[PDB]
RNA sequence: CCGAACG
């Protein structure tokens, strides 16, 4: 119940605070054991996804924890790729929190781009959640940086195989329901 | 979102500018003339509406003995003064566009065009005004130039304005709010084409209509050396700054940044930085100020409450432009202090620990005052020297408010949603709403209440007001945010939230989640109850506990007999409660500084001077009940040494009698239960009586000592086990300390936290014993028993638990029993009154009213004296004669008599909801006469039985003096003449009543229910014919 | 210590007058 | 109270000179003002506001709107002076009969030229 | 007229009596004849049209 | 509530006398139907000494029309021009406005609250009193 | 007519910490109490003036002998207890807070025995 | 930071 009791102090945490620097430096203070860090990085999630919308408190905390020790910003990947193998479950609200936090993240280098490789994109792979919570999370990066600054960095050969099931190439069925999926996006 | 969305707005390539001026008509209202009003009112609607509109401005205007006609202005406080304003102000807005640049902003008649767009981008950008509004007197334009029409324009300016010595930037106005990087320059084409388009502007209108003026204005110009377009709209300080322009560096963080995106690119082209205008800040102070310059004695709850209106309205309105305004952060911790020492000042303690966080912050179910919290956050703020030149991010905080612990209570924004956010989520919900019955309408599958939850609190009108009691009749309802915008010149209250309503805006926030968040943070209820007297109330459960109001007993009494002799004397009670429940917390012996009484006759010590906590406590531990408690448990406990008074090698122990100041005696102690017993047994070394082990060595006879005394622990120290092994630790070891045996064992009883404890040598077959004594003790006795009532009528908590039945009329037949059942009715003194059923006597005691030569209360002492007289017969009376059940009339005397039946544990005392006419026995002539007759108190034995219950039963003569009783409380001096039927018709004198055969009898009490039904109902506008059994015997006894 | 950041006086703003450092600075 | 006398004073003396000094809008700013509206309002295929009518199909909707503004003065108020318990009486009269509440307003509109003192 | 600490009556008038422009035509005459040429060419060109 | 009858006229010009123009408060007490507000409006509407119910004379009308039209609607501005009082000025106006043109939806409903009672003459004392009068 | 002014309750509530500071010593010396005990009662009294006396009431600037007592015992206790010493009754070590009493007095005199010649 | 009197 200690984790319960770090849950506490974690939450408690995020909802007495102002600014993402209170937060954090508060939450830094309260002395995170390495190993449980990620107990705090899901409640980071898990409260900014329960907000009615986006307060870039969450974003904001973490692309200022995630250069502050890189850690974190592999727990933060990780966990991404461990919720885009549930996001099935996630209620609308939430769905766009985390989505929007991971895009505007994305778009400001605060990860890696290597996180994208979950995205696959097939039909038979694709629920309704997957590509709902992908076009929220290509229009807002689309938004953070642009249409041509993601033109741009979305095709660079180092950027290539990351893109692999997003972009597929093995099937033209894959080619068309991608290409009309990410049309109706914007 | 607009600026954003001008074609090319951010573009200084071919040196266009960007110029935003904002300015009042100065005014605007003051200058209405009526005869040009009416001409042009009559353009609009009907000459009459006109005529009458122009009419009702025209009125003298009074306030006290001042008077004067107004013939010029307008009215502001008339209710369609708004729709004059619009109005008038339309007309202004067309003197500035002129009919072409506003039929092109407004769009065709037939398809006008939404509030900042065009059809076209060749209407759009025909001319420099791109974008215009005005909030009713207060004009936002934003202008395009060509270098070629700013260069126009300034030199038009200066030519008009000449200045060689270049005076031209020394008064001009731009806020030194924002950063001195950010602001617009000092450049001479920038600060020459905000003059220059706002005199421009000026020159397009009437100075007998209205001017601009430079300093009620604000131009702020975005050209190539400038990268901000800046403007203040409502009470926001807004700052875009573009992409392509000075970011350099692409910025999307912050919380209450906006990103501002092109309705076509859909690239976020632009960030709109929000603080608080120093208007904005000054205004929730002021209010602050006001809500703190009140009635001066007001309930701390109200203080509270207003503090969060006034709280719950800033931040609610600015949500996201509090976050980075840092003077509103240091405001808001300065202003929730403030309130807060308000409150603290109320007690005449401004201490911290006596009112830590948990009173301020606990919600009013919790017996807290419920104030909401801005103030607990870190206050980021840079080093100083640099950190207006180039916005260089915060390196160090300052520490907000004051905890307890490393506590931290909810910050109130993270629960207030971002305006951002809304607006996206509105967009989101109101579009696919749109959709979805554009879709289904025609499919005949309409859209109804749970196709949305995904959306209910979504859209800024929330997706929760189609589902509305009124929808019909409120979309009949328009101008309705300005009539609330406008409702400021009419009545004197300042609403809040004059910028939304209900019906028509939802809700838009929700603070329940920050309540469960806060109780959450406080330790969760029951770490916030620790603090209360709750523990002390003995409810077993905070669950089933509902606070009162009172608000039951405000209206319900009295329209206008409370007076100001008695104003606050009510506006106390509510602080009372208040501070008695928070006692634990407030007189707590950590305190900085207090000299530290101790109560009168009690053992509470009071460290400082809180007087509504000294008056509780006074008056819960009245009748000497320190005494009494202490009398009671070592008393029970010798008892229970009669209980068990042969199992183990012991005596009788009676009760030990000692001096009465013993309890509070909080040094030294002495003399608990005696120690008698015949033989020896083996005592333990001084361990805890938590623990069971350890029986041992050497034991002396006749020896055997047990000390229980008791205790008001404190929130801070309530610990009764260390506070009996250090009492037992020290005076044992100390001198002063009168223990026969060496093995004096400490016995404590914690009577605000209902804890009991005890160390020392335990001789063996005790802790098993004294543990079970103890265990039952805390439950059982009277006197802690009146201690937990006493308390709860302090703090007026209830269970759903309320005691046995009352005397209603289901028990009518459980008095006439073979056990001795009593009534009392204490109003009549003064004389006590004394009613028998079951024996027809009367213990009619008459009390003289030297008993109140110089009594500090009639009826506080009466009352008291009533139940020490009923004390001091049963006192005075045989043990044979004492009674088992006392039914009390009056309410009142619950208190008293439960005391002072402590010594005869065995009578019980309840309630009574029947009501009987003992007032009319003072309406007898005997008791009418003798009794003010009498010179000295004494005993009259009576008996209303005068010759009656010798043949007739004890329930049938007692339905005969019920119609007797109401036709004396009612009928007196007609029930006379039933009793007084003829002189030959005699009495007896040593009774009170005639007394006649069974015929005549019946026919006078037939006579006497008569009197009572026939004038019952011509009261009651009820026929006497259908009176049932009960209806008739329910109203001829007492009261249903 | 006070490297020019903040109240000079902590008495009539209502803070007990800390200023902690950010444990999140870069 | 020393400020309200002083722009009273002020406020006095405005509305004096006015009456001195004359209207301050000038005979053609007016003319070009009420010109300028006429042509705008014109362009807008405006269509006046009619006196409301008697068979008026909102004409009630609206009076319960008004009176719901009027009495929600009077849902935290807990002492009323004179004229405010006269306005609460007056209220519930017109929420008690519309038509006749409605019949007075159309009169009041159509004939009165004339108010009462307005206290400030 | 503030004052009576008397309460003396003074006559209703010795109460009282002891301490007791041409642009507005031009105005509404130019607003007048506004309204009569504003109403005769919307009418004119209004049946017309 | 209702309109003055003349007993409390008479009293409230014996108050004016006794107490002053700025009272009305304190002349409000006599009178239990009328209100500070309601005396006050009646003084300045119609017993103001200084009110001339004369008859209209006829520089006097022509006064009247003039200003009706140069601030029109404005009575209480018209009202000391021509030196009677806004409700005798509006009244004049109308009279004179239907002698030029030689039920009606423009007069009082029986149960209708009359704006200003003020400004109507007293209904006289009558042959019986009450203990209210 | 017996509400007595801050001469009256500064000089009493003065004597009541000379009594309680003569009685400590009478306490040792009768034998009720050791030298130990003395010494901690004695740095007792005079780090709790403001629990034992009440006297700030009638001066309230002695608000800063108070917090200087305060301050001078949290630093007194801290290097006191250092090792297996520990957290009670024990310390004392009073003439530091001694002397911040002593200089109250020093400087308290001659403003008392002007209030109280003007009472007398 | 922190408490007393009076009104
Ligand atoms: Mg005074
Ligand atoms: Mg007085």
């Amino acid at each position: 119940t200690n984790l319960v009791n770090l849950r506490r102090t974690i939450y408690l945490t995020l909802m007495s605070s102002f600014d993402f620097e209170e937060a954090g430096h508060k939450l830094l203070k309260i002395g995170i054991q390495p190993g449980q860090e990620i107990e705090l990085v899901t409640m980071i999630i898990e409260c900014c996804s329960q907000e009615r919308t986006f307060k870039r408190f969450y974003g904001l905390l973490a692309q200022r924890f995630c250069y502050l020790n890189r850690a974190y910003a592999e727990q933060f990947e990780d966990c991404f790729r461990k919720q885009y193998a549930v996001i099935h479950r996630l209620e609308t609200n939430k769905l766009r929190n985390v989505s929007c936090l991971f895009a505007h993240l994305l778009a400001t280098d605060a990860l890696p781009w290597s996180s994208l490789s979950c995205i696959m994109l097939t039909e038979e792979e694709t629920t309704s959640s997957s590509r709902i919570f992908i076009k929220y999370l290509f229009q807002e990066l689309s938004s953070t940086m642009g249409l041509v600054k993601l033109n741009q960095r979305l095709n660079d050969p180092a950027f290539s195989p990351w893109f692999e099931g997003l972009f597929p190439r093995d099937s033209l069925g894959n080619m068309r329901f991608s290409i009309n999926f990410f049309t109706s996006i914007g | 979102h607009g600026i954003n969305n001008v074609t090319n707005v951010w573009d200084t390539n071919a040196g266009e500018c960007v110029v935003m001026m904002q300015s009042e008509f100065e005014k605007m209202y003051d200058k209405i003339d009526l005869t040009l009003m009416n001409r042009l009112l009559r353009l609009i609607v009907d000459h009459n509406i006109a005529d009458y509109i122009t009419a009702k401005n025209n009125v003298v205007i009074a306030y006290k003995d001042m008077s004067h006609t107004n013939s010029y202005g307008l009215i502001r406080g008339l209710q369609f003064a708004s729709f004059i304003i619009q109005y008038y102000g339309l007309i202004l807005d067309l003197l500035l566009l002129g009919l072409t640049r506003a039929t092109e902003i407004a769009g065709p008649p037939q398809c006008p065009n939404e509030f900042l767009t065009y059809r076209d981008v060749k209407t759009e950008t025909r001319h420099p005004i791109r974008l215009y509004s005005r909030y009713l007197n207060k004009v936002h334009i934003m202008f395009r130039f060509s270098a070629e029409e700013a260069k126009d324009l300034i030199q038009r300016y200066l030519t008009e304005h000449p200045d060689p010595n270049n005076e031209n930037i020394v008064g001009y106005n731009n806020k030194k709010c924002w950063p001195r990087d950010a602001r617009m320059r000092l450049m001479k084409h920038d600060v020459n084409l905000g003059r220059a388009v706002f005199w421009d502007m000026k020159n397009r209108l009437p100075r007998s209509l209205t001017t601009f003026e430079w300093d009620n204005s604000f131009v702020s110009v975005y050209s190539r050396d400038n990268p901000n377009l800046l403007f203040s709209m409502l009470g926001f300080e807004v700052r875009i700054l573009p992409k392509i322009r000075m970011a350099a560096e692409s910025f999307a963080n912050k919380d209450g940044v906006w990103a501002l995106q092109n309705v076509h690119t859909k690239e976020r082209t632009a960030q709109a930085f929000l603080r608080v205008d120093d208007e904005g800040l000054k205004s929730f102070e002021n209010r602050v100020r006001q809500v703190l310059m009140s009635s001066g004695s007001t309930t701390f709850t109200k203080i509270a409450n207003k503090w969060n209106t006034a709280l719950i309205g800033l931040m609610t309105y600015y949500r996201e432009a509090v976050l980075h305004t840092q003077e509103l952060l240091d405001l808001l911790v300065k202003c929730e202090n403030k309130i807060q020492t308000r409150i603290k000042i109320g007690l005449n303690s401004k201490m911290p620990s006596r009112f830590p966080p948990v009173v301020f912050y606990s919600p009013k179910e919790v017996g807290g005052l419920g104030m909401l919290s801005m103030g607990h956050i870190l206050i980021p703020q840079s080093d100083l020297r640099y950190s207006q030149q180039t916005d260089l991010g915060v390196t160090h905080f300052r520490a907000g408010m004051s905890h307890e612990e490393d506590q931290l209570i909810p910050n109130l924004y993270r629960y207030i949603q971002p305006w951002e956010s809304e607006f996206m989520d509105s967009e989101r919900v109101w579009s696919e709403y749109a959709l979805k019955k554009e879709e289904a309408k025609a499919q005949n599958r309409r859209l109804t209440l749970d196709d949305l939850d995904d959306s209910w609190d979504r859209g800024i009108p929330r997706i929760n007001t189609l589902f509305q009691k009124d929808r019909h009749t409120l979309a009949y309802d328009r101008g309705w945010r300005v009539r609330q915008e406008m409702k400021m010149f009419q009545i004197t209250k300042m609403n809040p939230f004059w910028w939304t309503h209900q019906k028509h805006d939802g809700k838009l926030w929700n603070l329940n989640n920050y309540r469960t968040d806060v109780i959450q943070a406080l330790g969760g209820v029951e770490g916030i109850l620790e603090h209360t007297l709750f523990k002390g109330t003995y409810f077993p459960t905070w669950e089933g506990l509902f606070w009162e109001k009172a608000s039951g007993f405000e209206e319900s009494m009295k329209y206008k007999k409370l007076t100001n002799a008695q104003r606050s004397g009510l506006n106390q009670i509510p602080n009372r409660r208040f501070t008695l429940w928070w006692s634990p917390t407030i007189n707590r012996a950590n305190v900085y500084v207090g000299f530290q009484v101790q109560l009168d006759l009690t053992g509470i010590f009071m460290h400082g001077k809180i007087p509504t906590l000294k008056i509780s406590l006074i008056q819960i531990f009245r009748a000497h009940l320190w005494q009494k408690i202490h009398e009671s448990v070592v008393m029970d406990l010798c008892q229970v040494f009669d209980q068990e008074l042969d199992a183990l090698e012991i005596e009788t122990v009676q009760k030990e009698t000692i001096h009465p100041r013993k309890s509070y005696k909080m040094n030294s102690s002495c003399a608990d239960i005696l120690l008698f017993a015949a033989y020896k047994w083996n005592m333990s070394k001084p361990s805890l009586m938590a623990d069971t082990n350890d029986v041992y060595d050497q034991k002396p006879g006749n020896k055997y000592w047990v000390d229980v005394q008791l205790r008001w622990g404190d929130y801070d120290s309530h610990d009764i086990e260390r506070y009996t092994r250090a009492k037992f630790l020290d005076y044992t070891t100390d001198n002063m300390s009168i223990y026969p045996s060496p093995t004096g064992v400490m016995i404590g009883i914690d009577l605000a936290y209902n804890l009991h404890s005890a160390y020392g040598n335990w001789f063996p077959g005790i802790k098993p014993l004294v543990i079970q004594a103890m265990a039952k003790i805390m439950k059982s006795n009277p006197a802690l028993y009146v201690l937990r009532e006493r308390i709860r009528k302090g703090l007026q908590l209830y269970s759903s638990e309320p005691t046995e039945p009352y005397l209603s009329s289901q028990n009518y037949g459980e008095l006439f029993s073979n056990q001795t059942v009593w009534f009392v009715d204490d109003t009549n003194v003064g004389a006590i009154f004394i009613f028998n059923p079951r024996t027809g006597q009367l213990f009619l005691k008459i009390i003289h009213t030297s008993v109140w030569a110089g009594q500090k209360r009639l009826s506080q002492l009466a009352k008291w004296k009533t139940a020490e007289e009923v004390a001091a017969l049963v006192r005075s009376l045989p043990v044979e004669e004492q009674p088992k059940r006392i039914i009390v009339t009056r309410k009142g005397m619950l208190d008293p008599l439960e005391v002072h039946l402590l010594d005869f544990p065995n009578i019980v005392i309840t309630g009574s909801e029947l009501q009987l006419p003992f007032q009319a026995a003072i309406k007898l002539e005997k008791f009418g006469d003798l009794i003010l007759k009498a010179t000295e108190p004494q005993m009259v034995l009576f008996n209303i039985y005068d010759d009656w219950l010798k043949t007739i039963s004890s329930y049938t003569a007692f339905s005969r003096l019920i119609l007797i009783l109401r036709a004396l409380h009612v009928n007196p001096e007609k029930a006379r003449m039933i009793l007084r039927p003829d002189k030959s018709i005699v009495t007896q004198p040593h009774h009170v009543w005639p007394s006649l055969t069974d015929e005549q009898w019946i026919k006078v009490e037939v006579a006497l229910k008569d009197l009572i039904l026939a004038d019952y109902g011509k009261k009651n506008n009820v026929n006497t014919q259908a009176l049932t059994q009960s209806e008739i015997r329910d109203i001829i006894l007492g009261a249903e | 210590m006070y490297n020019g950041i903040g109240l000079v006086t902590p008495r009539g703003s209502g803070t007990s007058g800390y200023v902690q450092g950010n444990k999140f600075n870069m | 109270g020393r400020l309200t006398r002083l722009y009273l004073k002020a406020e006095q003396e405005r509305q004096h000179n006015y009456l001195k000094d004359g209207p301050y809008v000038t005979p053609e700013e007016a003319v070009a003002i009420y010109t300028t509206t006429v042509h705008w309002l014109e362009s807008r295929k405006y269509s006046c506001i009619p006196f409301p009518p008697l068979n008026y199909k909102h004409d009630t909707k609206l009076l319960i709107l008004a009176l719901e503004r009027l009495k929600e003065q009077y849902v935290v108020a807990v002492r009323l002076n004179s004229s405010q318990r006269e306005e609460l009486g007056l209220v519930e009269q017109a929420y008690d009969n519309p038509h006749e509440a409605l019949q007075r307003i159309k009169r009041h509109l159509l004939t009165q030229r004339s108010f009462k003192e307005v206290a400030i | 007229n503030w004052k009576n600490p008397k309460g003396y009556t003074i006559p209703l008038d010795k109460r009282l009596a002891a301490d007791g422009n041409d642009k507005f035509a031009a105005l509404s005459e130019a607003l007048f004849t506004a309204e009569a040429k504003a109403r005769e060419a919307i009418t004119m060109r209004a049946s017309i049209q | 509530g209702g309109v003055w009858k003349n007993t409390e006229d008479e009293i409230l010009k014996a108050a004016v006398m006794k107490y002053g123009l700025n009272q009305w408060a304190r002349i409000s007490s006599l009178l239990v139907r009328k209100s500070a507000k309601q005396c006050k409006a009646r003084w300045y509407e119609w017993l103001d000494p200084a009110i001339k119910k004369t008859e209209w004379t006829r520089e006097e009308d022509e006064k009247l029309l003039h200003l009706a039209k140069l601030m029109p609607c404005q009575w209480r501005t018209i009202a000391p021009i021509v030196g009677r009082t806004p409700a005798q000025c509006l009244d004049r106006y109308e009279r004179l406005l239907d002698q030029a043109v030689a039920d009606d939806p423009r007069r009082l409903r029986p149960g209708e609250i009359d704006p200003n009672p003020e400004a109507k003459p007293a209904r006289p004392d009558a042959v019986d009193m009450d203990e209210d009068e | 007519k017996s509400r007595f002014g801050n001469a009256f309750h500064l000089c009493r509530e003065i004597l009541r910490l000379t009594k309680l500071v003569v009685d400590a010593n009478v306490q040792f010396r009768l034998g009720n109490v050791d030298a130990y005990q003395l010494a901690d009662g004695l740095q007792y009294i005079f780090a709790h003036v403001g629990q034992l006396t009440g006297m700030y009431r009638y001066k309230y600037r002695l608000m800063r002998q108070i917090r200087m007592c305060k301050d001078l015992k949290h630093l007194i206790y801290y290097r006191f207890n250092t090792g297996p010493v520990g957290k009670g009754p024990g310390v004392g070590f009073w003439a530091p807070m001694w002397r911040v009493w002593l200089f109250f007095l020093r400087g308290i005199v001659p403003l008392l025995e002007r209030w109280l010649g003007n009472l007398l």
